[PDB]
RNA sequence: CCGGCGUCUUUUGACGAACAACUGCCCUAUCAGCUGGUGAUGGCCGUGUAGUGGACUGCCAUGGCGUUGACGGGAGCGGGGGAUUAGGGUUCGAUUCCGGAGAGGGAGCCUGAGAAAUAGCUACCACUUCUACGGAGGGCAGCAGGCGCGCAAAUUGCCCAAU
RNA sequence: AUCUGCGCAUGGCUCAUUACAUCAGACGUAAUCUGCCGCAAAAAUCUUGCGGUCCGCAAAAUUGGAUAACUUGGCGAAACGCCAAGCUAAUACAUGAACCAACCGGGUGUCUCCAGAGACGCCCAGCGAAUGA
């Protein structure tokens, strides 16, 4: 039973500096994976500067002031990951955890109507006791009576206030996804062709808005809308478009010279 | 009219001091459904394993009673699917396959003949001779050395 | 203690394995139950996860199923008749899985008079007996030992694992298999 | 050999040290725990107690 | 009336555990046969396990490994990596991260979801401390230190302010 | 101060063991256990009160016994050693909830009908587990 993380064995997307202490806050089991989450001490202290250390950081959390998906989370080690909605009523800001196109976690600011729904991907389907078919989700939810057209690769729109699955997005050819793993993580694209290969990993071929073709495993894609215009959720400021490394290097030198 | 006339003992398969039966299905049903009964006569359990492997003519219409068999048991084929050539068939219902490969040495820019031998459980659906090329699928441990189980035999 | 590892087994080359750890608790085994006939005495065993595994010592009764009729009846074990592992386990009358036992046969006859109405007259209103009994027939080797008093049967549960002596009645070629080995 | 005598109808346990000469008459290799013995074996000032 | 908790059971995601093994690995033939009665390779009922399984009882078969270096002996944790390097390489990796193993040697357990735990228990062996002789204890490959050993490695320090 | 609930299986040290072992990349667990944590689930159980000797009328079920700390007396040279008695808690231990309060199913005896159909009665019908179909 591990209870510690070393700050070197912590994920790189958290961006904790190696010289500040040996340890990182090991996220508890919960909704999201340990490799694939951002625990609430890092959001309150390192992302947002509401807390200067971990001692000011539990003055916020243990008091019941941060809400992940409409419910107050008093754990600094609670795993918040992809598509979660983090509200704070006192400062009046609410955010969504999305991946930006460089693969890192990004806090997308939200309205009040956009902060009620979240988008969740089915990971398993089974029948529970009774004859109730429940749907297992990447965020750990077990929706008991989902839309009967739910398959495993699909996306359920959820509305975390009134816990009612308001919508369904099937996983087909004509849909748009966001990639949540691999080298292509954070990129958004239309689906082109899904190569099955039964017994092994499904490969999904994807085309971007510019036309850049790229592939991933189909367990890494997360469908978020009917097309790239009609996305069901708002995405970070690049909107899944990965610029060239040369062109994005030129633009920062131009912006820094034009600023002085 | 009250008497049923059940099936007689098939001594060709019954050799083994306990009665050889399949645990999946009951042999003794009076009005057995069309679920598991095969073409000619008797009740049989046959299963379709995964990866586009066609079950043989035996294991559906055969008479043998095999546990540890991928087509007629709870043995599931999963993980690795490999190929080898049959080396020895001297064991009872088990063959040893030989996997011959070239090992490249990065220093001396030249390959090197190596081999791995695997004990593979062989169903009575199959009779492979030495030199036959087989396709094996990984299963659970079935003995001290058996992890694989033959799925298809390619003759000669 | 008792271990279930391959550290003591020789390699397939015949080489000895040199041991560089202590025994783990996660690789243990325990002493066998050796369940016999007798009045019921069980001892639970604390397994992994805190689950309980009920050792059966001295069992005398179980739920035996008659699979053509898809019913079961709690009957009393009489004798241990044939065991495929050893004839020495018959003599000490050990209950294991798949050993052949004789059971009481009285609830099976009484059920066969209550259902199908055949003895080995009182509800004249309900002859749903006639709705059955026409298509169905009963194997002769069952009906002989059913009225003889004891029925040969096969244990289908693991008593040292579950603390139960459940079973099935021998039918078909399986009964005719074991009748030849006895007599 | 000291002796704690308790009277649980009132509590109030007190201690009374038994002499050598009062114990030399008792064979003492009987009288294990649980026995309801006559009290006068612990000196004859404890006459008639159990 | 309403709201924060706290708890049985049941169920599943998560953090894990345990097992299995696809490819890979220093030198040695002045080490050519290894295994199999007392499990060695396999098969049949069981048993045992958290589970698979010669893991194990009974029975049957006669196998399995090896000059493509088995078997036995010597060196010693394995990687990420370091040093040097035109290219090909040649070396080092006790050491911060990951994994494995151990707590004086060797066992055996209890409890618990998880230990064959050692700042837990039981026993023996080797050392060992207190005793009013009746008895009772020890386990620094934790951090400071101590004596030895060596060519060879620090303070019996301050503090939870940060991690 | 002590009961109780979690924790002490992590961390930290060291590298003695160790070559179909460990370990790396890659797979498997459909062969399995899994506290804490996340989202869920939940209709089993003739219990109380009062009166009468098994029944009646009632209903926010006002359940029961024991131990620590403590006191008393202490044993012992001591011991991260101990004894006996007297008190008293629970989210410890044990016991236990009718009707409100469902649907659905099986097996089965009398009663109105027709030349098999309905009503009523009885036994059984919860999650998990075993075996059989
Ligand atoms: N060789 C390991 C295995 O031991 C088994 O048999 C072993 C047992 O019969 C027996 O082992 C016993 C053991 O039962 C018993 N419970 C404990 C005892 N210490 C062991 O004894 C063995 O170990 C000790 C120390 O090494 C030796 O002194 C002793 O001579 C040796 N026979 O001796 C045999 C080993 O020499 C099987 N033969 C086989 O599985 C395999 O040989
Ligand atoms: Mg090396
Ligand atoms: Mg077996
Ligand atoms: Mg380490
Ligand atoms: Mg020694
Ligand atoms: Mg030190
Ligand atoms: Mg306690």
């Amino acid at each position: 039973a591990k209870k510690h993380l070393k700050r070197l064995y912590a994920p790189k997307d958290w961006m904790l500096s190696k010289l500040t202490g040996v340890f990182a806050p090991r996220p508890r089991p919960g909704p999201h994976k340990l490799r694939e989450c951002l625990p609430l001490l890092v959001i309150i202290r390192n992302r947002l500067k509401y807390a200067l250390n971990a001692r000011e950081g539990e003055m916020i959390l243990r008091q019941g002031l941060v809400h992940v998906d409409n419910h107050p989370r008093r754990d600094g080690k609670y795993p918040a990951g992809f598509m979660d909605v983090v509200e704070i009523p006192k400062t009046g800001d609410r955010f969504r955890l999305m991946y930006d196109v460089k693969g890192r976690f990004a806090l997308v600011s939200l309205s009040e109507a956009e902060a009620q729904i979240k988008l969740m991907k089915v990971v398993n389907l089974y029948t529970a006791t009774g004859r109730v078919p429940v749907a297992v989700t990447h965020d750990g939810h077990r929706i008991r009576y989902p839309d009967p057209h739910t398959s495993i690769g699909d996306t359920i729109v959820y509305n975390v206030k009134e816990k009612k699955c308001v919508d369904l997005i099937k996983n087909r050819q004509g849909k748009a996804v966001i990639v949540t793993g691999g080298a292509n993580r954070g990129r958004i694209g239309e689906i082109v062709k899904v190569e099955c290969h039964p017994g092994a990993f499904n490969i999904a071929h994807l085309k971007d808005a510019s036309g850049a073709e790229f592939a991933t495993r189909a367990a890494n894609i997360f469908v978020i809308g009917k097309d790239l215009n009609h996305l069901q959720v708002t995405v970070p400021k690049q909107q899944g478009l990965r610029m060239n490394v040369i062109q994005e290097r030129e633009e920062r030198l131009i912006a820094a010279e034009a600023r002085k | 009219p009250q008497y049923y006339h059940a099936h007689q003992v098939d001594a060709t398969i019954q050799h083994q001091k306990a009665y050889q039966r399949q645990t999946a299905v009951n042999e003794n049903m009076h009005r057995s459904s069309r679920k598991h009964v095969n073409k000619s006569g008797h009740i049989r359990y046959a299963k379709k394993i995964g990866l586009g492997f066609k079950t043989p003519a035996k294991a559906l219409n055969g008479k043998y009673i095999d546990r540890k068999c991928p087509f007629t048991s709870n043995v599931v084929i999963r993980g690795r699917i490999l190929r080898g050539i049959v080396h020895s068939t001297k064991m009872h219902r088990t063959i040893v396959i030989r996997r011959n490969y070239l090992h490249f040495i990065k220093k001396y820019q030249r390959y090197q003949k190596r081999h791995k031998s695997l004990a593979v459980h062989c169903s009575p659906a199959f009779d492979p001779k030495q030199g036959d090329e087989v396709v094996v699928g990984q299963c659970r441990p079935l003995s001290k050395t058996i992890r694989y189980n033959v799925l298809e035999v390619v003759s000669k | 203690g008792i271990v279930r590892s391959r550290l003591h087994k020789r390699k397939i080359t015949g080489g000895k394995t040199k041991i560089h750890r202590k025994r783990m608790k996660a690789e243990l085994g325990r002493l066998p139950a050796n369940t016999r006939l007798g009045a019921r005495r069980v001892s639970p065993v604390r397994a992994r996860g805190g689950n309980f595994k009920i050792r059966a010592l001295r069992l005398d009764t179980g739920n035996f199923a008659w699979a053509s009729e898809a019913i079961a009846h709690r009957v009393r074990l009489l004798d241990v008749v044939y065991n495929a592992t050893s004839n020495e386990l018959v003599r000490t009358k050990t209950l294991v899985k798949n050993c052949i036992v004789a059971v009481d046969a009285a609830p099976f006859k009484r059920w066969y008079a209550k259902h199908y109405g055949i003895d080995l007259a009182s509800p004249k209103l309900q002859r749903e007996w006639i709705r059955r009994r026409r298509n169905h027939r009963v194997e002769k080797a069952i009906a002989d030992q059913l009225r003889e008093g004891r029925v040969l049967a096969r244990i289908t549960s693991r008593p040292g694992q579950s603390g139960r002596a459940d079973g099935i009645l021998l039918e078909g070629a399986e009964l005719q298999f074991y009748l030849k080995r006895l007599e | 050999m000291k002796l704690n005598i308790a009277y649980p109808r009132n509590g109030t346990v007190k201690q009374f040290e038994i002499s050598d000469e009062v114990l030399r008459r008792v064979q003492l290799q009987d009288y294990r725990l649980g026995n309801e013995v006559d009290g006068a074996i612990f000196g004859s000032e404890f006459k008639g107690y159990i």
